This record gives C-alpha cells, structure tokens and sequence, in this order.
C-alpha cells in the first residue's frame, strides 16, 4: 500500500517521565502513505527531528496500481 | 529465574525491587539447595518417569497410538516420548530457575500452533503431563512434589 | 533478559540436555553471589537518590556542563540528567542483582547512543558521571558489592563509548 | 460523628470516583525483546479496542501480520491500534450494526 | 497514550458532562443495549 | 441487519431445517426483482447529488425552513441537512438492493427520533425532504423501482416520526 | 448473502455499489436459478451424503472411533453424524445464498474454541467435510458440482 | 456560548433583520459595563485561589464532609472539591466577563446533576459553598462587580437545584 | 474492588477508627484462609478448562439450548457461552483468592442481566449451569475450598437471577 | 494490598494468576502475623505516638504554633495532632496490608494542594511524620522498627 | 411490604422449600429482638413531636432555609417540613417494629426523590435533619435500640442521597 518508514527523535519538551523512553523517543516505524502526512505533521508539531524517512513499500510514481 | 521476573516487574513499575520481592529473592537463593537436589532427582529419573507417563497415557487415550492416530507407527510414540522428555527438561529448569519463564518462553508460547501444525491432540498432550506430574509425584517426596507439582500443573493448564 | 541461572540454562537448553555437574556448579556460585547481590541492591534502593546527589556534586556540578552554554543549563535538562543518572543506577542494580549486564544491553544501550548523538548529550560528561556513580557506589556498599556494581556501570560507559 | 451503621460504611467505601481508576494496568511496551510482555500488550490492546477477547468472534486470527510487525519492532503500538481500528471485524462489531 | 502505551479507559474531568458520559459508555457491557448514551450535546443557544 | 434472502436463510436455520418450497419460492422472487433492483442501484449512483438537490429545491428550498428562525439557515446547517439526505438516500440505495429495511432500522431509527428532537430538529421538514426525495429518484429510475425506492423511503419517514 | 457482503463493504467507505460490486450482483441474480437447483439436488441427498462421507472417515481416520477415542461410542458416532449434517445444511445455505456469510455466522466462528472444548480433531472434521463433498460432487451434475464444491472448499480450509 | 453581544447578534439574526437603534443601545450598555467587568475579572484572577480557601474554611470545614467516611474525606477528594471550587469560580467569572451566562449552562452545568448524583456529592453543601464564594468575592469587588457574579454564581446554584 | 484486608482497612477508616480487636481477628481469619485459597486459585488455574468443559457437558449438552432455537446454538453463540462460563469461573476464583465479592459485583454482576435480558439468552440455563461449573470444582479443589468458591458461585447466580 | 495488585494485573492479562504470584501470596500471608503484631503495636501506642510527636515537632518548629501559625490556639494544636492521627492510622493500615497503597489511595493524593489550600507547611507535616516515625522506632523492636520505617519513610517523601 | 419474618417466609417460598433450622433461628432471633424493638417504639411514638422539635431546632433553625425566601419560609412550608420529618420519624418506625426496610422502599421513598428535585427541598438540608433526628433518638432510646432506628434512618438517608 506504498507504506513509509521513518526514523524520529521526538525529545520531552514539558515532562520529566521517570520510565523508559528510547522506544517512543527515538523510533523507525512503517507508516502508511495516506496518515503520512498527518503523522510528520504531528511529530514536527511535537517537535521531533525527522532523522530519516524513506518509501520502503511500493514504487515511485505509480500512475496506476499502488494500493 | 524469579529474579528476572521481579526485575522485569519492578522495571515496568519504575521501582527498586521492594523488600517483598527482595525477601523472595533471598529465600530462594537460600533453599536452592532442595530446588538444585530436585533437579538431579528428576534429571536421573527421567527415563523411568516418562515411560511410565507414557504407559498410562496410551492406557488412557489408545487411539492415539493407534493407525488412525497420531502416535501409531513406533516412531510416532518415539516422538511422544521425546517431547515428554523435552517437557520434563523444561520443568527442570523451571523448577531450578524459580518461575515459570523459561516454561513459557521455550514450550508453551505457540504450543497451539505447533500441535496444531502437527495434528497432535494437545489436550492428550496435557493429559500425558498430568500422568508425568503424577508419577514425579509418586517417585518423590511431598513437599518436593508440590513444588514440582506447581510448575506441572502450570504447564497442564497451559497446554489446556 | 537473562541471569545467571538462565544463562545457564539457555547454555544447558541448546544443547537440548538436562542439567550437569557445571550447571550444578554455576547455579550454587550464583545462589552464594545471591547474599552480597541482595544486600547490595537493597541498600542501593534505599539510598539510590543520594547517591546520584553526591555523584553529580562531584563529578558535573560548578562547571561549564552546568553553566550557561552547557547541556546541563536550565532546569529541564538538569532534571533530564537526574533521571538519566537514576535510569544508569537503577539499571545497574539490576544488573547486579541479576548477574548478567543483558538488561543493560536490550534496555538501556538499545539506541541510547544514538540517541544522545541526536539531542546532543555529551558521552564523555555521562562517563564522568558514570564513574563518579560508581565511585560513590563503592564506598557505599564495600568492597566485593562495589566491584559488582563497578563492573556494570564501567559496560554502560563502554557501551555509550 | 454518628454510629456509623453497616449501610452507611458500605455506602461511604465506595463514595466518589471508583476505584477502578486506579485498579488497573497500563500497557507500555518498553521493549520488543520480553516476546511474553509483547504479547500480554497485544492481547491487551485487543480485549480494549474491541470490548472483549477476540476468540469466540474470529475464525482465525487476522492480525498475525500486524502482531508479527510488531514483535519485529518495525511499528508501534499505536500503529498496532490503528491496523486493529482499521479491521473488519471492528466494522463487524461496532460499525457495521450502529448508527454512525 | 503516546507511541507505545495501548490506550485504556479513561476518567477526564472537564469538559462538562463528559465524565458521565464515558461512565454511562463505560459502566454496561458490550451488547448491553442499543440505545444512544450521548445522540449529540443540545445546544443551549441556536444560531439562526 | 438482513435482507429478503438472509430472512429466508436464517428462518430455514432457526428450525434447523434445509430451504422448503416456501423458501424456494422467496428466492425466487427476489432473483426476479433481481436486475431491476440493480439498475435502480446504478442509475441512483449516477445521480447520486442529483435527487437530494432537486428535491432540497423541491421541497425545502426558499422557504423559511431555510429562512432566519428555520433549522437550515447557515451554511453549516445547510451542509448538514445535506449531509443527511446524502445518508438517507444511501441507506434507501443500500435497502432497496438488498430487500429488507433492516440495514435502515439498524442503522438510521436507532436513537435518530431523540437525536434530532435534541437538536430541535423539525420531523414534518425532514419528512417532506424525505419525500421529494422520493418523487426525484421516481422520475429517474421508473414505475415499479420508483415504488420500491418510496416504500423503503416512505417506512424511512415513519422511524423518523 | 453477496448483496449484504457488498453492502457492508460499500458501508464501509459510506458510498453505493460499485461496478464490480454491482455486475457480481447481476451473475448472482441471473444464476439464481441455477444456485436454487443445485440448492435440491444437494438437499435431496442428504441422508446417503451422511452416510457415505461418515464411512469413508471412519476407515480414513479410525482412531475417531477407536478406544479411548473422541466419537468411540455409538453415541458419539452418530453426534460426529449430526455434526456433519449441520455442516451440510450450512453449506446448502451458503450456496443458496451466493456467499460464505451464512457459513460464518451459523458454523464456523468460534468453531475451535467449540472443538477444543469438546475435544474434537479440527483435522479430522475438515477430513469429513472432503468426504462429505467427493460424494456430492460424485452425485451431482458436474457444474453443480463445481459450484458446490467451492463452497465446501471454503468450510474445508477455513475450519481445518 | 452567548455574551451580551452575540446574544443580541443572535437575537437579531433569529429575525434575520439588521442592527437596529435598540441593538445599539444594548451594545453600548455592554461596552459602559465592560470597564466594570474586566476589573472585576482581573481581580478575580488575583485572588482566585484565597477566595475558594477563604469559601472553604467558612462553609465546609470542620463538618460531617470533611470528617472520616465524609466525602471530603480522602485527601485526593478534598483536592477534587478545591479543584471543584476553583471550576465554578472561573466560569462564573467568564460569564460575567461575557454578560451571558449561557457557558455556565453549557461548559458548567452540563451533566453536572448526574456527575454529582452519581458521585454522591453533597447538592446543598456545594451550593453553600458557592454562596460562600459569591460573599467572599462580592467583598473582594465591590457593590456592582459583586452583583454580577453574584448573578452568575446564584444562576449556577439554582441549576444545580 | 476490595479484598478481606481492604475492605476491613476501607470499613475502619470511614468509622474513622483504627484496627480494633474485630478487625485484627479478620484479618488473622483470612490469613489462615490463605494457603487455603492459594492451594484453591493454583488447582482452578490447572484445571479451569476442564472444568467447564465438563459442567457444561453434564449441564448444558444435548437440550434445547443446543439445538437450533436454543441461544446456545451455532459455533458463535456456543464459545459466547462457554466464554460466559470461563468468566464466571475465573472472577468466581478472583473472589475467593481476594476473600470478597467486590470484584463480582463491580466487574461481572453490574449489566449482566440487562444484557443478558437484551441477548435474550437463558437465565435459568446459565444457573444451572454455574451450578455444575460449582459441583466440579467442588469435586476438584475439595470440601471446605469446594463451599468457598460455591458461596460466589451461588452470589453470582443469585445477582443474574 | 499484594492480593488485589495480583488480582488487578491478573485481570488486566485475563488470566489466573502465576505460581509466582501465588507464592508472593503465600509469603504475604505468612508475614502477617508480623504485620499484625506491629500494627496492634501502633495502635496500642497510638496516644504516646501522636503525643510525644507532636511535642518533638513542635519544639523543632515553635513558629507553627506561634501566634500567626497555621496551628498557633489550642483548637489548631488539636487540629495538628488529629492530622498525625489520622497519618499515624493511615501507616498501620500500610503495614497490615504489606504496602503503601492505603496510605497513598486515602492520604497522600493531592495533599500538596490540600495542605496549600489550607496554608500548612508541607514540610513541617514531613517533620512531624519523622518525629512520628522516630517515636515508634524507639517504642517498636529493631527489625519491626524498619519494618514501620519503611512506611513512614514513604509518606515523608511522598510529603517532600 | 415485608418484615423479618415475611423476609424468612419469602426466602423459603421463593425455593418452596418449608422452614429448617436456620429459618427458625432467624426467627427466634427477630422474637429475641422484638422487645426491644416494641420499647424503642413505643418510646418514639410517646416522643415523636419532640424529637422533630429539637431535631429542627439544632438542623435547620435560624438559617438560610428559614430565611425569607428560603424553602423553609412561608409558614405553611414550615409546617410541611414538620409533617415530612414526622413522616419520616413514623415510617423510621414502622422499619424498626418491622426489622426489614421494604417498607421505606415502597412507601416512604418511593417517589420522594422526584418529589423533592421537582419541589426545591434541599436533600443535603433533609439529609442532616435525619441525621438530628437520628442523633436524637438513639440518645432517647439508648445505644443498642438507637442502632436500629439509626440504621433505618440512615437507609432513608441513603435512599435520599
Ligand atoms: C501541625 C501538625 C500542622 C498543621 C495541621 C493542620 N491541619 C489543619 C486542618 C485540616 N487538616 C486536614 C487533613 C486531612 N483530612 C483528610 O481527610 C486527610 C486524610 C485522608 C488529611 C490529612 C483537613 C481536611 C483539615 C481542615 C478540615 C478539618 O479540619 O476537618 C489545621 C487547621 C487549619 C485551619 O486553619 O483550620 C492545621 C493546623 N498545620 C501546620 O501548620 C502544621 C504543619
Ligand atoms: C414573641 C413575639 C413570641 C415568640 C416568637 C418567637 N419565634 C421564634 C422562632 C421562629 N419564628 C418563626 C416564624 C416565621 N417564619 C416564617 O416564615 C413566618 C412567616 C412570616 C413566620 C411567622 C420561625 C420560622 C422561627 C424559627 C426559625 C428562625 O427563627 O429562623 C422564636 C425563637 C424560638 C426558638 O427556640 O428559637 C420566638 C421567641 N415566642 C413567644 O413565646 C412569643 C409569643
Ligand atoms: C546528564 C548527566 C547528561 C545529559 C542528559 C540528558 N538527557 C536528555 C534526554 C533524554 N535522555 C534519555 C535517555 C534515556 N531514557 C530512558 O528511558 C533510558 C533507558 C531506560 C535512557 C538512557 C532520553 C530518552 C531523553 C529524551 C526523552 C526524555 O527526556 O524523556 C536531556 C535533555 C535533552 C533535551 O533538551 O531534550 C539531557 C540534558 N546531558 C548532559 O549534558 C549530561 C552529560
Ligand atoms: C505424544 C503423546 C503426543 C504427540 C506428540 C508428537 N510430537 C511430534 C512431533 C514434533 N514435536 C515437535 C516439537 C516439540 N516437542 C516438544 O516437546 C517441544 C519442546 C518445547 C517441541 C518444540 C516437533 C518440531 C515435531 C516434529 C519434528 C521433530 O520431531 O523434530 C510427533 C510426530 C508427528 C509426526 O507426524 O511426525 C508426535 C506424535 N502426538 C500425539 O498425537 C500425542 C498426543
Ligand atoms: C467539593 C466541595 C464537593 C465535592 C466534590 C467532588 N467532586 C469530585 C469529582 C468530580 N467533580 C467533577 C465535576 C466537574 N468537572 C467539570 O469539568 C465540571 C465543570 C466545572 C464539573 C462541575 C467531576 C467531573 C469529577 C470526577 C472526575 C475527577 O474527579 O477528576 C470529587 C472527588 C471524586 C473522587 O472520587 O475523587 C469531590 C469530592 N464533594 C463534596 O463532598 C463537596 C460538597
Ligand atoms: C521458517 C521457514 C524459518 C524460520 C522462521 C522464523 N521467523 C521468525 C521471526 C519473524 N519472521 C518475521 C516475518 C514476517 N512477519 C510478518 O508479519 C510477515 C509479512 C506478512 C513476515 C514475512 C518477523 C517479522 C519475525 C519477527 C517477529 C515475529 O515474531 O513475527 C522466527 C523467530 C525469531 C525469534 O528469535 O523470535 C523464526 C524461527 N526459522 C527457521 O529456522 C526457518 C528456516
Ligand atoms: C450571488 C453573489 C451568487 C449566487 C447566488 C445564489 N444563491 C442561491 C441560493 C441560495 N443561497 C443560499 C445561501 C445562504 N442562506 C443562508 O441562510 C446563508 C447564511 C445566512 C447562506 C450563505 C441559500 C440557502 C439558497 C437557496 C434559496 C434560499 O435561500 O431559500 C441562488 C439560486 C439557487 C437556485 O437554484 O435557486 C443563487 C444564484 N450565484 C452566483 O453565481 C453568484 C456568485
Ligand atoms: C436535513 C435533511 C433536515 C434537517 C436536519 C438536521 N440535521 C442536523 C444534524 C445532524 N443530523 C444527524 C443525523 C444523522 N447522522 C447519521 O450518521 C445518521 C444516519 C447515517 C443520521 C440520521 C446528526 C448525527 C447530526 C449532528 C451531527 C452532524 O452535524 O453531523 C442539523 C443541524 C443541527 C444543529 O444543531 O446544528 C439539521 C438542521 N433540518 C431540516 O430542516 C431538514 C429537513
Ligand atoms: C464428525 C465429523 C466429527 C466429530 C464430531 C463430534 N461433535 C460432537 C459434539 C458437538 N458438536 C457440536 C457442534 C455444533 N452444534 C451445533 O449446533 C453447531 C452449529 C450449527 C455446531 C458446529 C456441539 C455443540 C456438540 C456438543 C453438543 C451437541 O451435540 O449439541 C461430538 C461428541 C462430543 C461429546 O463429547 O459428546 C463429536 C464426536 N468428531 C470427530 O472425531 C469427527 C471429526
Ligand atoms: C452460557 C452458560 C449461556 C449463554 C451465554 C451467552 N452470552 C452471550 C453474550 C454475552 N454475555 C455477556 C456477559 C458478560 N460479558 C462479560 O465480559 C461479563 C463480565 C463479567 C459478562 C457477565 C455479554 C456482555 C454478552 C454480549 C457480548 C458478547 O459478545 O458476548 C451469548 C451470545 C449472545 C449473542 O447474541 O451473541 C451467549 C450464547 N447462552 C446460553 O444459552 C447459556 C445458558
């Protein structure tokens, strides 16, 4: 479904969690091409840094059959 | 080990490993002499235990000896004995570590799915372990029993 | 993760063989470890806080790391550089109390390099503190326990190396 | 003040928000490498997302890939409750009979 | 619920009214009925 | 939710029985209505905003159901009532390709009397929307499907009143 | 039904059929005559379907009715019947219907925590629901066959 | 929720007429009172947490309430009713500050019967309690100011009756 | 949700009193039970699926709940039921090791006959069908544990009667 | 309590619990007799405890009860010692139970913002908890000494 | 309605069954009650408008309530309080001869919730009331006989809340 894997340091900016954090502070997940967007949108709101992103599922500029 | 599973329980709650757990921890470390004498026991009775648990399973369940079953063909039933021996192995170590961990991290976590990619009838397989927890009872001595009768009788409701 | 005992049991399980005179031998030297091992971590959690008190008196406070233009300035990454120290000595006794720096590897070393590259943590002010905490720790809880944890902490510091 | 009779001590232990609150667990997969815990957080995440667990109400389990992908650490529990949200038995159950 | 927690019952104080509606949501079991706890919030003042 | 042929299915199934004659001739019946069903359905896909806009302009339209002090005025109620016929007309679509009014009465009179009642909604308006509706989809699917299309709509307005 | 099946897909997205959705309908609608024949000349033989594809299981697999086995007794021989006769009727309905949903909701959901309940091999069940349609197919026309056997293909892979 | 203009908008608006001699008037009566309310709020706003502390000591403690097995009990119960406290005060204060006290009944008073009945909170002895805080607040202000909220807090007690 | 310590700890503090002698033999009470219930919860957990599965056998097996017409037919309704049965046995067996019905009440009782009423399933069927669910386990766990886990069983029954 | 935080994470698993649960069960059980004897140590002290803490307390803080103190009449002295009372109650209901959720779950939620809201110096609440906790310990046998210390220790952080 | 012994007779007719031994303990201990319970309401009836009188006096009196505009105002208001706590003090009675409180249930608060919330009467300001009454009673009728009566007044209390 042309997903999207990503790499982002997303830091604590207001709280100070006593638990263990790297899982969700610096993590590569596989995000599907249409909650892509939404999803930097709201990492960069959060204020992460985008290390890395890439198109690991599908191909580029499919004019036809991506899903 | 029943101190990895304390460590795992205490990181999950961001703790220290209270005294109720490190109190655990000490009483185990210092009975692990009958935990560690168990162990051998089983280890040098292993043989016996599970051709007796194999007799009284194929007593109690023939069919799956026989041709139409799953244990029918000499090999079938070799193969029986060998995960009884596996699973008596593995009752072992769980006696030895103190928790049920390695129980489930070796034999009982998709044990589901293995028997049913072999079309073996698991609940024959729980009952051919109550019939080794029986006879390791019987070879042993009450309160080892016990002891060993918790980590068999997990593996049973497991396997159920 | 895995102790001792699953250590040695996962030695004794690929093979696929019941316990020996070795596994026999490992698990009692762990059961006698258990006495220090145990008291250690007990008043390592008792008095966990002051130790990384005195660890960061000693090893970060008064100097460029804590003043304007250093990544311990403001208040946030002070408490940051609290929790993280209370993280290293927490994980410690873990390890300690286990008898395996595995916790350390799949629990703390797993991208927490990478992680401090990307914010920005100084890796040689960690190891500063790192030592200093084991430093305080030994003087703390005696000789053979200070060892054990020192140890652990110095396969921390190597790994943020 | 009072006497305090049995109806009114029962009545006053359960008084203001339930206890349930805090008489609960919260999943937080901290790391993929404890296969137990990853899945103790799955079931979890699906007797939450769908009310109930999910063997009398699926011929087979669908979601092997996502708890696969999951368990290999390449997407995230929200990821995981998104792809549950996303299913057909969640329309089955809670979409398909109510309206929107 | 962030990136990792699986999300679960919650007990939010404001806004208004929606402690009780999640109770309402939250205190039947599944099936239990199939009436609407919360249709819509009627608006106190109607534009138009 | 079912239709004509899942009635028969599970009445057969209630009693534990295979499809007597009475189910046989159900069934056929339903595969006669069949092809006209299913071009009602593609012809009302085609049109889809056509109805709902005639039939706003029918019935609704410059009145002061859309005047100051009528629930349509502004744009966002507009949109709604919009969005309401939108969800109507693809549940009449949905009930007439399958047969029953199941999908409707599972899907639209569940909660919708006290819904719009506490949105102060006005039934008799809605209704009338309901039926010019009705008289659109009439004039663009026929005779018999448009008689369908009004009873499906038609046992919509009664769940709504 | 396939109309209620590509009506809740439709739903599912909020939008009316689409021109798959819709032709797939018009094949069902028109071929329902054909559907509703193969619907009697499966519900005509009934009791000799049964019966032929329980005998071929029992030699197939014995161990069902063998000692100590889940339908050994007269008893449970003729409840694996029974079984085997919903299955059919199911099947009956779902070919009637033109989709599996019938299936689904009558028989097949939940069908193994029902037999690793009562214990029953999931294998050997879909073994006799084979039977059950090589006799079928045997005794009935051979496109009707065919289309029959889809849908006893279907309950076949989806329990076993 | 409505203010003392967009009342008057949507007063006129339900009419869809224009903003006529009398519209203006109730405009300007709002903007002369505005100086009013915005001192009045910013005072509020200053004193907030000592006038709930101050409604507090004089209504509720040292009663059955805060006594043991008392809903104020529970030390998390009685930061629930300060947090309760200082709720009302706030919203009072923005309707006052509005003119309208349509969010009292909007963001305050909705579901707050069946909150408080299900968590058996004592009626009368919140409502006390927010006579409590309208004396206290009335003296903070003045005369007019404290009318006003006043207002507003007595319509809040009577829909909480 | 409570056990025997807690609710006798919540009772003395809404009496606002410490543990008197009443309470403190309560509490030695259930601290004899406990081996008791441990020995109990650990044989239930080993035998939980057997357990049902035979009560349903000999109670709910080859009737009309069975048969088409009855709620208990189909493979989804069935494992429903079964599902039923393991929940009744497993909070059954929560309420014992806890030494309180709490957790039933709060967790299972409350609903239960709205939804059962809903569902229109069997009351009287479910009944007798914890009552076999009782007899077994009776037979397995023994006499005086047997009476323990039958009281809860019998309060569940009596709640969804 | 240990058995309802088993329970709790039991039924959030959906599951029974562990042997390791079930031990941690049993251990709390048989520790409950030293539990109670410390507990009906407390309560029997339970005058003295409050009495001489406060005293200590007051003597390390003269302002508090000082004119202008939160606590400076006879009617707010009273008001002090009813809340080292109620703390004091609170801790032995800690140490019958095995853990600090009682005293968190009925004192120790919000009481920051309460004794704010009341104008109490929170830290002079945490001295009059240490003066309480150094009482018992003088009255209390050594290892029951920690065993309360434990408990007072976690409500004077909990207070700072 | 229904007392202890209709409660006996009900719990063994719902089985069927006839009376056993615990039924007949039961009722020998209702008998064993019963002088009791004839002595504190004998004592009650002789002093039912005094104990309403002193339980105003020391609840209600000289207060917001009494105050003009207050619901207590307007004398015939003031005589229907007096009414109502003696209503209340009778049917508290009538549960306390009885030994089960069905009788509040079906005849005291069966509507008075509704009637309250639709009338104004503050349930807090009642609540207390009953309390007084309560208070007043039990040192009428000493500790042992005053449980009873503070039980029964306390489920009407309950039932109010
Ligand atoms: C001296 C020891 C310190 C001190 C105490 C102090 N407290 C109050 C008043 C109250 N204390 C409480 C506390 C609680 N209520 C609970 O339910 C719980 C346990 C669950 C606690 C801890 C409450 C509710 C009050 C007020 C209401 C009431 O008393 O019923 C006072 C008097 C305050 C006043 O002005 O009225 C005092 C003096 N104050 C100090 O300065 C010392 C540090
Ligand atoms: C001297 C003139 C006589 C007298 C009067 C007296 N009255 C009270 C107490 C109360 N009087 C009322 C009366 C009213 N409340 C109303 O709403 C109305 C409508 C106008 C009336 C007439 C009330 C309600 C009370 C009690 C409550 C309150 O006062 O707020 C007293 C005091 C009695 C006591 O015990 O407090 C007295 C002395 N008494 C006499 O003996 C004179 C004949
Ligand atoms: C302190 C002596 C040094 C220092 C530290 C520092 N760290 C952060 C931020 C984070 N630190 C971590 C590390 C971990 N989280 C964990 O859960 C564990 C394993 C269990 C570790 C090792 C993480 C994840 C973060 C970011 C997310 C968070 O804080 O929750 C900061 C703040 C950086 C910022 O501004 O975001 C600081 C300052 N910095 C120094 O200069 C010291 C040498
Ligand atoms: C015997 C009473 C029951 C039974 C067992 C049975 N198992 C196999 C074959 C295999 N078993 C495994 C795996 C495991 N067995 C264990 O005990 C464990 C320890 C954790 C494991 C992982 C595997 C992989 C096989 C097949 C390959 C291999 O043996 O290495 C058989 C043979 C099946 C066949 O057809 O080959 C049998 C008979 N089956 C029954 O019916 C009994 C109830
Ligand atoms: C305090 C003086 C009185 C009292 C109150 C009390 N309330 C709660 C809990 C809640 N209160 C609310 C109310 C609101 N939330 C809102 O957003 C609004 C808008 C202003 C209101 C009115 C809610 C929703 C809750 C529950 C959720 C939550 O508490 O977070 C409590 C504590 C309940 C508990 O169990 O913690 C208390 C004590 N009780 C009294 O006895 C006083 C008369
Ligand atoms: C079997 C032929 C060989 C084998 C298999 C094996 N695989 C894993 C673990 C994983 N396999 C996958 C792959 C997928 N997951 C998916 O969802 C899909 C897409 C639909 C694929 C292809 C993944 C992601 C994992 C890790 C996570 C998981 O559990 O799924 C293991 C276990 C590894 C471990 O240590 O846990 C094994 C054993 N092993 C052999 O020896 C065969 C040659
Ligand atoms: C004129 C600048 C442009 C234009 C206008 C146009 N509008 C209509 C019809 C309607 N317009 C509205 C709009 C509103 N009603 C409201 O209450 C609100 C907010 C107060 C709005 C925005 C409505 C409701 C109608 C329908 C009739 C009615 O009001 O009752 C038409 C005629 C449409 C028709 O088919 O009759 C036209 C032409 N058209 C242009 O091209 C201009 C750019
Ligand atoms: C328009 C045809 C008539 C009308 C109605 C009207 N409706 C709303 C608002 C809503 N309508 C619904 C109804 C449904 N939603 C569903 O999902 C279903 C089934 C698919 C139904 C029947 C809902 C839920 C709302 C509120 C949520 C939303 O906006 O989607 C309004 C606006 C009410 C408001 O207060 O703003 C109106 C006016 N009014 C007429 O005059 C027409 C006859
Ligand atoms: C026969 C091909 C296989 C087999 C069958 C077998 N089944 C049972 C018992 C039951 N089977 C069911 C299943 C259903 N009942 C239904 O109404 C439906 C839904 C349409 C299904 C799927 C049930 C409910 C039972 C028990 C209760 C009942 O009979 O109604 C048995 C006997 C079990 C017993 O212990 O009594 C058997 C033998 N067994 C095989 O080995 C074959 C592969
Ligand atoms: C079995 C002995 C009897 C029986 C059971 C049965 N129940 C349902 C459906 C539901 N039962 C419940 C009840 C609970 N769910 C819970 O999580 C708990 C909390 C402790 C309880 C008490 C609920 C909520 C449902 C509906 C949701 C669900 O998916 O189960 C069914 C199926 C009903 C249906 O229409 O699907 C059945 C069959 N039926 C009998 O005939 C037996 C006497």
């Amino acid at each position: 479904m042309r997903m999207f894997r990503i790499t982002a340091c997303v830091p604590s900016q207001t709280r100070i969690r006593t638990q263990r954090e790297l899982q969700n502070t610096y993590f590569t997940k596989l995000v599907p091409y249409d909650n892509w967007f939404r999803e930097q949108q709201r990492i960069m709101k959060m204020g992460g840094k985008i290390v890395k992103v890439e198109l690991a599922t599908g191909r580029p500029g499919t004019n036809a059959g991506l899903a | 080990s029943i101190v990895t599973k304390s460590i795992v329980n205490a990181d999950a709650e961001a703790r220290y490993l209270s005294p109720g757990e490190l109190d655990r921890i000490k009483a185990f470390v210092t009975g692990g002499a009958a935990r560690l004498r168990i162990a051998e026991t089983l280890t040098g009775s292993r043989e016996t235990i599970v051709k007796q648990a194999g007799d009284r399973l194929f007593q109690k369940r023939p069919d799956i000896v026989s041709p139409g079953g799953n244990a029918y063909g000499e090999e079938m039933t070799a193969t029986c004995l060998r995960d009884m021996d596996y699973y008596l192995r593995l009752v072992t170590y769980g006696v030895v570590s103190g928790d049920v961990t390695p129980i489930e991290e070796i034999g009982l976590v998709g044990v589901r799915e293995m028997y049913r990619s072999l079309g073996t009838p698991i609940e024959a397989v729980a009952q051919s372990v109550r019939e080794m927890k029986e006879v390791a009872s019987g070879l042993m001595s009450s309160d080892d029993a016990a002891e060993a009768s918790a980590y068999f009788d997990f593996v049973i409701g497991k396997m159920s | 993760m895995q102790d001792a005992i699953t250590a040695v049991i996962n030695s004794a399980d690929v093979q696929g063989k019941y316990l020996d005179g070795a596994a026999m031998d490992k698990l009692k030297s762990y059961f006698a470890s258990g006495e220090l091992r145990v008291r250690a971590a007990s008043v390592i959690s008792a008095n966990a806080a002051t130790i990384v008190k005195e660890a960061v008196a000693k090893s970060l406070l008064y100097s460029d790391v804590t003043r304007p233009g250093g990544n311990m300035y403001t208040t946030r990454r002070y408490a940051a550089c609290i929790r993280d120290l209370d993280y290293y000595l927490r994980y410690a006794t873990y390890a300690m109390l286990a008898g395996d720096a595995s916790i350390l590897d799949e629990r703390v070393l797993n991208g927490l390099k990478e992680t401090y590259n990307s914010l920005g943590v100084p890796i040689s002010s960690t190891v500063q503190a790192i030592q200093a905490i084991k430093e305080v720790t030994a003087s703390l809880v005696g000789a053979d326990a200070g060892k054990e944890m020192g140890v652990y902490l110095d396969y921390i510091c190597s790994g943020l190396s | 003040s009072a006497i305090r009779t049995e109806p009114e001590i029962a009545y006053r232990s359960n008084q203001g928000v339930t206890r349930q609150r805090q008489q609960t667990k919260v999943f937080k997969l901290v790391s993929t490498y404890d296969k137990v815990a990853v899945k103790n957080a799955i079931r979890a995440a699906y007797r939450q997302v769908f009310e109930r667990d999910l063997e009398p109400y699926i011929i087979n389990s669908e979601f092997t890939a996502l708890e696969s992908k999951l368990s290999n650490n390449e997407i995230n529990v929200k990821e995981f409750i998104e792809g549950l949200g996303t299913s057909e038995l969640y329309m089955k159950e809670f979409y398909a009979p109510y309206p929107n | 619920f962030g990136e990792d927690t699986v999300p679960y019952r919650r007990f939010p104080t404001l806004p208004a009214a929606n402690f009780p509606n999640t109770e309402r949501l939250y205190n039947k079991l599944t099936k239990q009925d199939k009436e609407l706890v919360v249709p819509s919030f009627t608006p106190v003042v109607k534009v138009g």
